[PDB]
């Protein structure tokens, strides 16, 4: 603990954002110290853990049990609710987010839907009068979008025209692999409803890419790909460590020191034995995700920064955002045979933009392509059937089982707030994160129409045993807690992800995003991390 | 200039010219005689090239490719893909750069010449490298339950468990590969059936990368530089031992030292 | 010690309706069942005696006639253990079978068992088999 562990740039968090930033920085000759609170994880061990996970945890979507939660850096588990992330408010169920702590972070078990936001998403307030504008435009993030797509190996609908879609200067590095039966059938069914089901851009290998195998449809992207055919954030960490970046797992950053100019001079992290190590660097980045970045900023409150690091605007932990989801499950009249290809292959993008966004939230409706064999087996076993009837029921329910979702855009609300829990602490004494969440009348008005659209989809499919969630579900895209902007009094970071209060501190996270958008947010986070890498390289060279 | 041996037809002479002069198969399939010169005593009898080993390709029914069908030999030389053998490493590079563009007549001539190469048998050879039948898997799903709440493979020392976790997605638990043949069967495979496990270890260390007809087929690498799943020398040796004892030659053994030597580019 | 596993295997083949059952999975399941319930071997013998005495031809007739019998829960638990691969209904429950659990077999010809490849990379372009054709297993 005596050593001061110096580096040029120290990046707190070794997820996709932190690892991509570290890889870009070491590629350009900067010394990088990459700290992660979680442990090193092996893909094959996670695969074995998922295989030996009980089938009820496969039927329902348990994406955390295969990753053992470490007591010093616990992450969220929900089948036994481990009570790490405390959620309050009327829509608490919608912020029961899933995160994974470790080298490679939550991208260890994501679905790899790598999405570009629309140009109007960056200017939501200037276009529709709701929410907030990004500090930069889509044209400014486009090169970084492409750089992230090329590094992560995104496949997309290259030759197709999607009316709401980000304008691309270059084609996708790979072309979207062909639909499975479920996606073809769902596209044809919802085309008659006026819904445009289009291929989801995915950080998945439709051909051998980056020395990694082509996707063979293991249909387990969430929570682990056994063969690495999809992009995981651990790839960038491995590449950075190969180029000289120093990675320290089980390094729980808890303290930050500032000088008279409010520049970060050092940070202090704990090992699993609660021994303190003081890292010193020329530049500090926090890439710890939208929950742990604000949690660390509030926990690291100083005398100079009594309300938290970079919290002069009191906006750290506020404006917490996600995509509130409504889930529906039913049995299609005709076989759908979910499981061909990746877990998420297509989605309805027709409602990603429009004038209605001045009144209610724009939405993304999608079909879940996860194989329904575990769900069918558990349901048929619970039905009390034996013999040939049991086999027939299992086959019919795995052929006809359909999972549908509708995700909405939530506006940045200052009362949708993450704070330090006053009642719960982890093994290191660090308070748990507590989020008060309300989707708002924007999302409620959008959901009034989204529920009708989901029921129309179920009716068009002849659905039976229709089960719509009476609550909003979390979609694991944590944004807005460290909002960006141009005014230091109304934002935490600027267009370059540099904190207004500390010229030395960068926040490479989705918490900087000023709008949740309508689709998955991690590709935008990666592009923002690469943009922050450019800013850091300009600073240090 | 090639000399036309008039005691053989034109196909044989063309095949000899392609093998010896043009495609120079003996440049890495014929052992150098420690003078950095080809050993005429063992022509096309197998050699070590860096981390890989070019096997015996004489007409030996067991040691070489004598028991290969002509169709299988043609398909392997043209595309590098066969139900019993897949070209990897230097063979994949040779096929995707020179052989895949050869005319069908030229590859047929190469096969005709190869069928006439004198046989060079080996000491420990009783069945062909593609004639090793499979043994039932010894993996236990129940025994893996104790390894839950583990984040790494360190405490997974069982060979069957390691093969199942790292390797049984693409190749199956019985080691017979995929039905369509994209993932090769480890049972009956020439790489796993060789008494020399070199090419097996290399296959684990570097994966397979062959581009034929503008179509790329890739096994990911599993060595220290792996992006999918890095494996130590001990883990690779254990997986290779399980593969050999269940899906391949059971008289071949792999130690961690052997994997280390293969990682170092073989013997220097 | 050997009769118990033979009796358990034969009763399991009767109850699941599927003769091809893994012996190692069966041994592990029997050990777990005997840990959970000390009389489990006695119940196996009682079920086998009921099957032999009344000459039930399949698990359908046995389940129909065993509706109120106290031995019915053990029959259903055995079927559940072989089909789902678990005996308990928790998150920490031990999985004794994946990919050989009988509930993934009725759809193996079409639906992938997730972490194991159905076949090569772009197979799903093909049209699926009929729902009414049950794969043999
Ligand atoms: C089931 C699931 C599916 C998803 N699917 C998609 C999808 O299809 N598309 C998409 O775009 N997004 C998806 N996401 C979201 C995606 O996983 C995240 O947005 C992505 O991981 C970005 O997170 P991050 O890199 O900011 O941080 P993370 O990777 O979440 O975490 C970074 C690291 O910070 C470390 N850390 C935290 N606190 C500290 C501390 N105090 N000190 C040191 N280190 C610390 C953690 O240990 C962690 O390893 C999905 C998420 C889930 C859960
Ligand atoms: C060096 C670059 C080589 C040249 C030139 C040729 N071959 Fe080769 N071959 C080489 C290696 C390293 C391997 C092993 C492949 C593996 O994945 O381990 C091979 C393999 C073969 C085989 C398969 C034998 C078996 O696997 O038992 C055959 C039949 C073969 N090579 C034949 C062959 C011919 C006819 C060549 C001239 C055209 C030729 N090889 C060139 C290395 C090299
Ligand atoms: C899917 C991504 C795979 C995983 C995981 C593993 N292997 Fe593999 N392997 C794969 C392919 C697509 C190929 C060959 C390409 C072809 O031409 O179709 C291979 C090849 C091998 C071989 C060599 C076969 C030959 O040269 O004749 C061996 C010995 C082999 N693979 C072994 C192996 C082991 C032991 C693995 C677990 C660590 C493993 N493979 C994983 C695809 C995939
Ligand atoms: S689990 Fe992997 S093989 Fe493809 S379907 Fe998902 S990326």
């Amino acid at each position: 603990s005596n050593e001061t562990l110096s580096a040029d740039v120290v990046i707190i968090g070794a997820g996709i954002c932190g690892s991509l930033l570290a890889h870009k920085l070491v590629r350009n000759g900067l010394s990088v110290l990459l700290l992660d609170a979680g442990p090193r994880r092996d893909r094959s061990q996670i695969v074995e853990n998922w295989r030996n996970m009980p089938p009820d945890n496969k039927s329902q979507y348990d994406y955390a049990t295969p990753y053992p939660s470490v007591p010093w850096a616990p992450h969220t588990n929900y089948f036994p609710d481990n009570n790490y992330l405390i959620v309050k408010g009327p829509d608490r169920t919608a912020y029961k987010q899933g995160i994974i702590k470790g080298v490679g972070g939550t991208t260890w078990h994501w679905a790899a839907s790598s999405w570009r936001y629309l140009p109007n998403d960056f200017k939501l307030h200037s276009t529709y009068g709701v929410g907030r504008d990004y500090a930069m435009s889509y044209d400014e993030l486009e090169p970084y979008y492409y750089e992230a797509e090329c590094e992560m190996g995104v496949m997309g609908p290259n030759g197709e025209e999607i009316t709401p879609s980000a304008p691309r200067q270059n084609p996708w590095p790979m072309t979207s692999m062909p639909y499975g039966y479920g996606d073809r059938t769902f596209t044809e069914i919802v085309s008659k409803l006026g819904f445009s089901n289009t291929p989801v851009p995915q950080a998945r290998n439709s051909r051998p890419y980056d020395g990694r195998p082509q996707c063979c449809g293991n249909n387990n992207c969430m929570p682990i790909c056994p063969i690495g055919a999809m992009y995981n954030g651990v790839y960038a960490a491995i590449k950075a460590e190969k180029l000289g970046a120093k990675i320290i797992p089980n390094a729980v950053v808890y303290a930050m020191e500032t000088d008279a100019k409010n520049r970060i001079t050092a940070i202090s992290f704990y090992d699993p034995d609660k021994q303190s190590h003081r890292v010193v660097a020329k530049t500090f980045v926090i890439a710890a995700n939208g929950i742990e970045t604000p949690k660390l900023l509030l926990l690291a409150a100083n005398d100079r920064n009594p309300h938290g690091i970079a919290n002069s605007s009191d906006l750290v932990g506020r404006n917490m955002m996600d995509h509130p989801g409504i889930g529906m499950s039913f049995q299609s009249a005709e076989p759908i045979w979910a499981g061909g290809g990746s877990v998420q292959m297509s989605s309805i993008t027709n409602f990603r933009d429009g004038d209605f966004r001045s009144e209610y939230a724009a939405t993304q409706i999608g079909y879940n392509n996860t194989a329904q064999n575990s769900r069918a087996g558990m349901k048929a076993l619970s039905m009390g059937l034996v013999g040939k009837k049991l086999d027939e029921e299992i086959r019919r329910r795995t052929a006809h089982g359909v999972d549908i979702y509708a995700n909405h855009e939530v506006l940045p609300d200052p009362n949708n707030r993450l704070v330090l829990s006053k009642d719960y602490k982890d093994a290191l004494g660090i308070p748990h994160p507590e989020v008060t969440y309300d989707v708002g009348e924007y999302v409620r008005k959008s959901a009034a129409i989204s529920r009708q659209r989901l029921m129309d989809i179920a009716k068009a499919m002849g659905g039976t045993e229709i089960e719509m969630t009476p609550y909003f579900t979390p979609n694991n895209h944590i944004t807005g807690g460290t909002i960006m902007g141009h005014d230091p009094r109304d934002s935490v970071v600027d267009k370059w992800l540099r904190t207004h209060d500390h010229s030395n501190l960068f926040l490479a996270t989705g918490a900087t995003m000023a709008a949740s958008g309508t689709v998955n947010s991690t590709l935008t986070m990666a592009a923002l991390s690469l943009r922050a890498a450019d800013a850091i390289l300009n600073d240090l060279k | 200039p090639y000399v036309f041996d008039h005691t053989h037809n034109d196909d044989w002479n063309r095949g000899r010219y392609l093998v010896d002069e043009l495609a120079h198969c003996g440049e890495c399939h014929t052992p150098r005689n420690f003078l950095l010169a080809p050993n005429q005593s063992a022509y096309l009898a197998g050699a070590d090239i860096g981390s890989w080993r070019a096997p015996n390709i004489t007409n030996a029914p067991q040691s070489g490719i004598g028991s290969w069908s002509d169709q299988d030999l043609f398909q392997y030389l043209k595309t590098g893909k066969t139900a019993h053998a897949r070209a990897a490493g230097p063979m994949a590079e040779a096929i995707e750069h020179s052989l895949q563009y050869l005319p069908d007549a030229d590859i047929s001539a190469i096969v005709t010449y190869l069928r006439s190469v004198p046989a060079k048998a080996e000491s420990g050879q009783t069945v062909a490298n593609f004639e090793h039948a499979g043994r039932p898997s010894s993996y236990s799903v129940a025994n893996a339950n104790s390894r839950r709440s583990n984040s790494t493979l360190t405490k997974t020392t069982d060979g069957a468990a390691l093969y199942e976790a790292v390797c049984a997605s693409c190749h199956q638990s019985d080691g017979k590969g995929s039905k369509d043949g994209y993932y090769p069967s480890l049972v009956g495979n020439t790489t796993t059936g060789q008494l020399n496990p070199n090419d097996l270890i290399a296959s684990i260390l570097y994966g397979v990368d062959r581009t034929t007809d503008n179509h790329e087929i890739l096994m990911p690498a599993f060595g220290p530089d792996s992006l999918v799943q890095p494996l130590t020398d001990e883990q690779i040796a254990t997986i290779a031992d399980y593969v050999l004892s269940h899906f391949g030659n059971a008289q071949a053994t792999v130690s961690a030292d052997a994997v280390k030597q293969v990682r170092a580019g073989g013997k220097q | 010690n050997r009769d118990s596993i033979s009796d358990f295997m034969q009763l399991s083949a009767f109850a699941t309706g599927h003769k091809n059952l893994d012996l190692n999975i069966g041994s592990a399941l029997l050990l777990a069942f005997e840990a959970q319930k000390h009389d489990f071997s006695t119940q196996i013998k009682a079920l086998r005696e009921h099957i032999t005495k009344n000459n039930y031809q399949d698990v359908e007739a046995l389940d129909a006639a065993m509706k109120d019998d106290p031995l019915h829960p053990t029959l259903i638990q055995i079927i559940r253990a072989w089909y789902s691969g678990v005996i308990e209904d928790e998150t920490n429950a031990k999985v004794y079978a994946f990919e050989k659990a009988l509930m993934y077999q009725p759809s193996r010809d079409v639906v992938v068992i997730p972490t194991y490849a159905h076949n090569g990379p772009n197979y799903w372009v093909s049209e699926p088999a009929s729902v009414d054709v049950m794969p043999a297993f």
